[PDB]
């Protein structure tokens, strides 16, 4: 369901494996809609590992499938992510999100 | 569009300060929830850049700034500001080393005697504990789920700082564009945010030191640019200002009685030793005389409060103390006194201010001679805060009683207990709901189980955790006095912590004795089910007897008999309505009352004459308050009653059927009521034998009830549990040992109704 | 067992609390007349030289006038209203310390005497006889039946306006109501009157059981030590709400006291008069009760006397009051 | 007796000659009329709060009344005056209302007065209410159309 298109600067080599914190300076973004969230504001990318169930696990399989230094752009199935009722007064039901991603990940 | 066309559009300008106004309120105090959930339709950098924004529509940069107060600092704030007015401290070097703290030239307490908005206290002061806003982290399934959505404070306060004073340099110049097309939108929430973030205890000394060179020349640290305050200004500025000052004239007074407390330990510490000297060279070097007895009967024949009561009078007076102490130590106490005094406001003989003091009481009158002074909450703040800048000591007495020293090593428990205590007061406010309930009784849970509450009592007494907890418990039971009860649950685990704090006291009793008649106002909406009920808690309250229930007052046993009146009118439809017959009343309800009224005399072994005189007499004035089964108004036999009892009781086919057995209520009912009647006892043997008037009372029990029945009472044996089993659901042994006590009291065996 | 070998945390606070040979109960007497005389002297500030036909008020008018706001507005109840007791306080005290402590051969002088009727008066206008004087007859209204210290509070600022004569401020009081047209005044004191305290005798056996029965142990006795605030307890608010009415009608005004008879411009009549009779009935019928009790014996007990002397100079003031109706027939 | 007027003259959707049952002559005053019904239904109960408590029973019918013509002028600042005073009534919701009353902001218009409604919904007097509240949050779309 996952299913990623990718702009490749970086190795394209070294994907983030299992018992890593991999740290993405991220934004959303909503199927012909506008955003939800940016760590570029914040200024704390994001610093979290895999396999935690941590984030959606839409997020996780897009993590699985990059490396480092790359760049993409996830699609993010409802069932996979929040979307049956929703991130609520966030999000509505049957979100179809997007995520731009670029990263460093320290093992 | 750009946000600047509102200036110009004026339709939407509205219609956007009011969805912030939306989302300031939906973002209610105490909902965290919402705040982690707003920060997607903002971003804490647009909030920034709002923030530092120069052009404007005017109230949007207002509603803005109070919506960030709203999110990431209001909870902060309000749980700070519960716990802020509560004077405590562990003992550290870092309390010792706290005075009035003039250094100088060896007269600064004549001189600058310091400042607020200086270094360490020592108070406790729980933290924040904010939590990171996100979005995309999965849910959990239960829990609070948000703290509040963090932000950077530091950055921030210097950003805040450096707004600060460029918006003063801007007014300096008297500009003809403000900042928003007037001076309030400039001089403006900013105030509200350094002062929250102040109240917060976010700044360093280096920050309040340079929000108070602001106001530069009235302060002049020892170590042209005019000040905020001289210049002309709104009325608005002036009601943040002085919601800032407030603020200073706490932190003087926090620091005055942290200062109080490190005196106070190193005096105590050398007074008993010296005291332990001179009981030591009184017993163990007697050469025993008089004086020697005479100084030998403080110790053993006085407790320690009168010990240092009687102490203190000698260490001082009008040179007439009569006292042992040497007249070192009293100097250095008059030395403090002194001191203490001058950081009050005395001059104590007997234009340039150089204080907080003379300043702002020259300064809010030069205001009040400017023009007249609408909006009265100015007006209130204005004089409050003047009040207390000359009955300063005053406010310091009104604090006396609310701080209390402890010892270090339960400081880790205690931040616990303030935490959930700040639960407390964050559930306060807000209506009542199931995970607010939940998180209630996990709070209370939590805290019973520390064991300081029971190591300092008094403490909590100081506090008033225990009206709070009975605010609480009538907001969550009235309003439906019959028909909304809902929530319950947490009113009995409440109860039941009122009743433990009540136990571990002397005067927790006291201090709930004087709410008692509240308490059976709200036992009215009680007697249903099991449970920590309010009436079970008001008698837990004076069974510590023989001090209060002569102090008591009448007003409320006409009241409490008076339920029992409609507990011998009403049938109890809360239990009633689960397929039950009917019955005129209910034995239950009554069975639930009059422990109450056992307890009234009870433990305090054959108990007082006022108390039970007036009782009995407005029982039988009241006939209806017994079992008209047994005391109705006209054929109403006991032992037919009983027999009546057991019939339905070992036939439940005219009984009802959950959990609950009518006949055994039923002489559970009576049994109460006869072992309440045998501790009314009109007498003992001590006046039976010299007075005629308890042989009145005696006469007028024996009128009512005979003898002959109890006996028969007696003659109503139960089986054994041997093949096999038994269970005591119907009926009960020491129900027919509750009639004993009432025929010792009253009768007495002579010769041969023992052999009987 | 002794102060030491005790734990040093409970000792401190133990001696804080105990602190009575240099507690903070110690005259100061510096916030009250440097404090009142600042407002007034200011409210005359001559850099505020506006002269256009209407002086701005004072900022003790201003205060004054804002209490009096948040008295006329409407509901039930009051709050506690701590700093409106705190000013009642500060001004009765600052025009009494004319009355009380300025007034072993103290011989005075008929000059000193007529200097310290003066000394008063001027702290009577100091204190905006203007504006008090509607204050605290407007409050009464709205404080109308609850024994609130407010309201002791502000009886107590009547009695340190009104103490010699002051027919000027009377006037103006009579003015104030003949304006205002307004039940609440007289039914809130009657209301008052028909809920004041007489002697107990229940409430004394039991009180001098209790006190018989000092038993107590440390950290449990001092609390109900004296506890002699149970039979009485209002002397300072019974005595003082007598006093008040005594001292309106001093001067043999002649038309107060028919207005105290009777209410004309307004719907319904009083007659409070009535109201101090019928409290005289059932208190001298509480002292007769008490003395069937003692008359068996031939010696009576201290604190039993200890109470009857206050129970006669509550009557004392009450037969002052009644002379001071008629007296002036 | 003001309410059962209303009742059995709210039964006319258009009031043109659906009202022309009694002919023309009026229905012609008849906006007029129900204007200013609601406009003294309005005027009894402002600082009131005995007469603001009563329509705990009568809630779900108003905000199914809402006859979309008259309505945005005075029933609405009626809505707006009795949900100030009266917490009896703000705490019996049963979440139709608040739908109803963003369809009415979609269908009327951006209005101040229909926020402000819900910022006096949010609260009554200090005390929050977090059922409604978090209704009101999930309900605003944050697909923010």
């Amino acid at each position: 369901g996952v299913e990623i298109e990718t702009i490749s600067p970086g190795d394209g080599r070294t994907f983030p494996k299992k018992g890593q914190t991999c740290v993405v300076h991220y934004t959303g973004m909503l199927q012909n809609g506008k955003k939800f969230d940016s760590s570029r504001d914040r200024n704390k990318p994001f610093k979290f590992r895999i396999g935690k169930q941590e984030v959606i696990k839409g997020f996780e399989e897009g993590a699985a499938q990059m490396s480092l230094g790359q760049r993409a752009k996830l699609t993010c199935t409802p069932d996979v992510a929040y979307g049956a009722t929703g991130h609520p007064g966030v999000i509505p039901p049957n979100a179809t999100l997007i995520f731009d991603v670029e990263l460093l990940n320290l093992e | 569009m750009d946000i600047l066309e509102l200036s110009e559009r004026l339709d939407l300008q509205r219609f956007h300060s009011h969805t912030l106004r939306l989302y300031r309120a939906v973002c209610a105090l105490g909902n965290n929830r919402v705040a982690h959930a707003l920060c997607s339709h903002v971003d804490q950098a647009q909030l920034l850049h709002a923030l530092e924004d120069a052009h404007l529509p005017g109230p949007l940069r207002a509603g803005y700034y109070d919506l960030l107060i709203s999110i990431h600092l209001e909870s902060a704030c309000r749980s700070r500001r519960s716990m802020l007015s509560e004077y405590i401290v562990p003992l550290t070097p870092e309390t010792r080393a706290i005075t009035l703290f003039p250094p100088g030239r060896k007269g600064g307490n004549a001189r600058r005697h310091g400042l607020p908005g200086v270094g360490v206290t020592t108070s406790l002061r729980p933290p924040h504990h904010f939590s990171p806003p996100c979005f995309v982290a999965a849910l959990p399934a239960e829990a609070p789920a948000r703290l509040s959505p963090a932000i950077p404070l530091e950055a921030l306060r210097d950003k805040a700082l450096r707004m600060l004073g460029e918006a003063v340099r801007d007014g300096g110049q008297h500009a003809r564009d403000p900042v928003g097309g007037s001076v309030e939108f400039q001089f403006v929430p900013v105030l509200k945010l350094v002062s929250t973030l102040l109240v917060m205890g976010i700044f360093g000394d280096e920050d309040v030191k340079q929000i108070l060179k602001m106001i530069e020349p009235e302060v002049f640290t020892e170590e042209l640019e005019e000040g905020l305050l001289q210049m002309k200004l709104p009325e608005s500025v002036k009601l943040q200002m002085c919601n800032l000052l407030e603020y200073f004239c706490d932190q003087e007074l926090q620091h005055r009685v942290e200062s109080l407390a490190a005196f106070a330990e190193r005096y105590v510490d050398k007074l008993q030793a010296n005291q332990r000297s001179r009981y030591a060279l009184l017993m163990r070097a007697f050469t025993m005389s008089a004086a020697e007895t005479a100084r030998r009967t403080r110790e053993f024949r006085s407790p320690p409060q009168e010990q240092i009561n009687m102490l203190l009078h000698f260490k001082d007076e009008a040179d007439e103390e009569d006292c042992p102490l040497p007249e070192d130590i009293r100097q250095d106490l008059q030395d403090f006194h002194q001191d203490l005094l001058a950081h009050c406001g005395i001059q104590l003989e007997g234009k340039k201010p150089q204080s907080l003091q003379e300043l702002v009481s020259h300064m809010v009158v030069r205001w009040a001679q400017e023009d007249y002074v609408q909006s009265p909450e100015l007006v209130r703040a204005m004089f409050s805060l003047l009040h207390r800048q000359y009955d300063g000591l005053g406010e310091l007495l009104r604090a006396l009683p609310r701080a209390y020293t402890i010892s270090p090593s339960s400081v880790e428990d205690t931040m616990s207990l303030l935490e959930c205590l700040g639960q407390i007061r964050s559930l306060l406010i807000v209506q009542m709901g199931p995970q607010e309930e939940n998180l209630m009784i996990q709070s209370i849970g939590n805290i019973m189980n520390n064991k300081v509450f029971y190591q300092h009592p008094n403490l909590m007494r100081a506090l008033g955790m225990h009206e709070t907890v009975m605010e609480v418990m009538v907001n969550v039971l009235g309003g439906g006095e019959t028909k909304e009860i809902r929530f319950p649950k947490m009113v009995t685990s409440c109860c039941r912590f009122l009743c433990y704090f009540c136990r571990i006291s002397r005067q927790n009793q006291r201090s709930m004795f004087d709410h008692l008649s509240y308490l059976l106002e709200n036992s009215g909406i009680g007697l249903g089910m099991q449970g920590s009920t309010p009436l079970d808690v008001a008698a837990a309250s004076v069974i510590d007897n023989n001090e209060l229930a002569l102090a008591l007052q009448e007003q409320d046993l006409e009241k409490v008999v008076s339920y029992l009146a409609g507990c011998g009118l009403q049938s109890c439809p809360m239990l009633l309505a689960k397929g039950y017959p009917d019955i005129g009343w209910n034995p239950c309800g009554g069975e639930r009352y009059l422990d109450f009224l056992r307890f009234a005399v009870f433990v305090n072994g054959e108990s007082v004459e006022e108390n039970a005189n007036v009782v009995v007499r407005l029982l039988i004035r009241k006939p209806e308050c017994f079992g008209p089964a047994l005391r109705g108004e006209g054929g109403s036999g006991l032992l037919a009653a009983i027999e009546e009892a057991i019939r339905i009781s070992e036939d439940p086919a005219r009984d009802g059927p959950n959990r609950v057995h009518l006949g055994h209520a039923i002489m559970s009912f009576y049994a109460a009521l006869i072992d309440l009647l045998g501790r009314c006892a009109p007498e003992m043997h001590l006046i039976q034998a010299g007075k005629g008037e308890a042989l009145r009372i005696r006469a007028i029990l024996r009128s009512l009830v005979p003898l002959d029945d109890l006996v028969g009472i007696i003659s109503l044996p139960l089986q054994i549990p041997t093949l096999q089993p038994k269970m005591s659901a119907s009926f009960v042994p020491d129900h027919k040992a509750s009639m004993v006590l009432f025929l010792d009291r009253v009768y007495g065996i002579e010769n041969q109704d023992f052999l009987l | 067992t002794p102060l030491y070998n005790l734990p040093t945390h409970r000792a401190c606070n133990m001696f804080l609390e105990s602190y009575k040979a240099a507690w903070i109960l110690t005259e100061d007497h510096s916030f009250e007349d440097r404090m009142i005389d600042d407002l007034s002297k200011a409210g005359e500030q001559e850099e505020e030289e506006e002269e256009v036909e209407e002086k701005k008020p004072d900022p003790l008018h201003q205060l004054v006038l804002h209490f009096s706001r948040t008295a006329l507005t409407e509901k039930s109840k009051l709050d506690e209203d701590y700093l409106y007791m705190a000013y009642a306080d500060i001004m009765a005290k600052s025009c009494h310390l004319e009355e009380g402590g300025e007034n072993e051969e103290v011989e005075v002088s008929f000059e000193e005497k007529e200097m310290e009727k003066q000394r008063l008066l001027y702290q009577q206008s100091r204190l905006h006889t203007r504006g008090a004087a509607e204050m605290v007859l407007q409050m009464i209204s709205a404080c109308k039946g609850e024994t609130g210290a407010m309201v002791s509070s502000t009886l107590k600022l009547g009695i340190s306006i009104l103490n010699g004569g002051n027919a000027e401020v009377q006037q103006k009081m009579l003015d104030y109501l003949k304006d205002k047209k307004e039940v609440g005044f007289f039914q809130s004191i009657q209301a008052l009157m028909q809920t004041c305290s007489v002697l107990d005798l229940n409430a004394f056996e039991r009180q001098n059981k209790a006190e018989g029965l000092g038993m107590v142990n440390e950290d449990g006795t001092v609390i109900n030590r004296q506890n002699g605030e149970k039979v009485m307890a209002d002397d300072e608010f019974t005595q003082d709400l007598f006093r008040f009415l005594q001292l309106l009608c001093e001067g043999h005004n002649n038309d107060f006291q028919n207005y105290l008879r009777t209410q004309t411009g307004n719907t319904t009549t009083i007659n409070i008069i009535i109201c101090t009779v019928d409290y005289l009935l059932r208190l001298q019928e509480s002292i007769s009760d008490f003395y069937w009790y003692y008359s068996g014996k031939d010696v009576i007990e201290e604190q039993g006397k200890r109470n009857f002397s206050k129970a006669m100079s509550v009557a004392k003031q009450v037969f002052n009051s009644l002379t001071e109706y008629i007296q002036g027939p | 007796l003001v309410l059962n007027c209303i009742d059995r003259l709210n039964v006319y959707t258009t009031a043109a000659h659906f009202a022309e049952y009694a002919g023309e002559e009026a229905a012609e005053s008849w906006k007029e009329i129900v204007n200013l019904l609601y406009e003294l239904l309005a005027s009894l109960i402002r600082g009131n709060r005995a007469n603001c408590a009563l329509f705990s029973t009568n809630l779900d019918w108003v905000v199914s009344k809402l006859d979309r013509l008259e309505a945005s002028s005075g029933i609405l600042e009626v809505l707006y005056c009795v949900l100030i005073e009266s917490p009896e009534v703000l705490n019996i919701i049963q979440e139709n209302h608040i739908k109803s009353i963003i369809s009415l902001l979609d269908k009327h218009g951006r209005n101040h007065k229909v926020l402000d409604v819900l910022c006096s919904l949010c609260v009554c007097n200090g005390v929050a209410v977090r059922s409604n509240q978090d209704l009101i949050t999930e309900n605003l779309l944050p697909g923010r159309e």
